[PDB]
């Protein structure tokens, strides 16, 4: 299925994924398109930050759902 | 005029966020009704809304159950914000910061195809800062404006170009704007965005038919430094006077962990905003 990711500039990219894909798999696909290492990505769906080790289906992420990508600014 | 918060182990990301949340009285009222982590949070925000306090118990509970971090590393105040809001949920009644959008997708390549409608739920608006006068109003306008999206077309049976448009469908009593200050460089590296983004005390979210909702600024979390190391401070309103308890103070404070100082509005507006907290007028 396709899901959408709003990237750092606001441009929305489209990923090819399965409900069984892990968050790590999804970040790898984002890395393929945007160049951002997975350990630097914060992915948010419906306000919840997605955790490695879970799957899209764990979050009820369905066909044509939209994720938001932001980086981690530490202090 | 308010207690400071001690920095035990790089906790300014928490202290700055708590200072800003404690300046949002509608959020405190929501929490009081919700509690009629929430109580640990509520007790801190009550103290900070009227000496130095310690917020480490909140971090202990978060580390136990919600967020696997150590006790002493630097962290992102925005990531802590979403840990807090998502911990309160575990939609309208559980999301005092929640904005809803109704979205529409229209195929540019197939005029006969029926548009599809969608919903997006957000507890902060993570705006992008364009290449460099940079204004929050423009970043917000761009965030809500139409955009191009590629997706499979049922009518064309291939990927096609779609336009997504958005309308705000739910207005929260409390609003968090997040100015993304990390971008990706042309060299494939992270880049801190230091540029001033102009913002006002008053913000209007547009709605259908010219309707809109006014919001009033309560606090600004500011990041100093780079992504290798930095520091968070907060500019916030003072608490109102006891004789005008539901009013909004026009006195501002600068709060950096255990230090509280009076600040002019001009100093607030001149700061490098990272998180802006508003309440619905």
């Amino acid at each position: 299925m396709q899901i959408f990711v709003k990237t750092l500039t606001g441009k929305t990219i489209t990923l090819e994924v399965e409900p069984s894909d892990t968050i790590e798999n999804v970040k790898a696909k984002i890395q393929d398109k945007e160049g951002i290492p997975p350990d630097q990505q914060r992915l948010i769906f419906a306000g919840k930050q997605l955790e490695d080790g879970r799957t899209l289906s764990d979050y009820n992420i369905q066909k044509e759902s939209t994720l938001h990508l932001v980086l981690r600014l530490r202090g | 005029l308010v207690p400071g918060l001690v920095n035990l182990g790089n906790t300014c990301f928490m202290n700055s966020l708590l200072q800003g949340l404690s300046a949002c009285p509608a959020f405190i009222r929501w929490l009081e009704e919700f509690t009629s982590l929430s109580l640990t949070l509520l007790h801190l925000l009550k103290a900070l809304s009227c000496e130095v306090l310690d917020a480490s118990c909140l971090l202990d509970v978060l580390r136990m159950y919600r967020w696997q971090i150590s006790s002493f590393e630097e962290q992102d105040a925005h990531e802590l914000f979403h840990v807090i809001t998502s911990s309160l949920e575990d939609w309208k009644s559980q999301h005092p910061f929640g904005v809803e959008f109704e979205t529409t997708m229209k195929c540019t390549e197939s005029e006969e195809e029926e548009v599809t409608k969608g919903k997006e739920n957000q507890d902060s608006l993570s705006l992008s800062i364009p290449a460099a006068p940079l204004t929050l109003d423009h970043c917000l306008h761009h965030f809500i404006s139409q955009e191009e999206i590629t997706k499979q077309s049922p009518t064309l049976q291939r990927n096609a170009l779609y336009i997504k448009s958005s309308k705000i469908s739910r207005l929260p009593q409390c609003l968090c704007i997040h100015l993304q200050r990390l971008s990706w460089s042309s060299h494939g590296t992270p880049l801190k965005r230091h540029e001033h983004v102009q913002f006002n005390e008053d913000l209007r979210l547009p709605l259908a038919g010219g309707r809109g909702q006014a919001y009033r600024l309560m606090a600004v979390v500011v990041h100093h430094g780079d992504m290798h190391s930095g520091h968070f401070v907060t500019y916030r309103r003072s608490p109102p006077s006891a004789r005008n308890p539901l009013s909004t103070s026009n006195q501002w404070l600068w709060v950096s962990d255990d230090t509280v100082r009076k600040a002019s509005l001009q100093e607030v507006l001149s700061s490098s905003a990272y998180l802006l907290f508003y309440e619905r007028v």
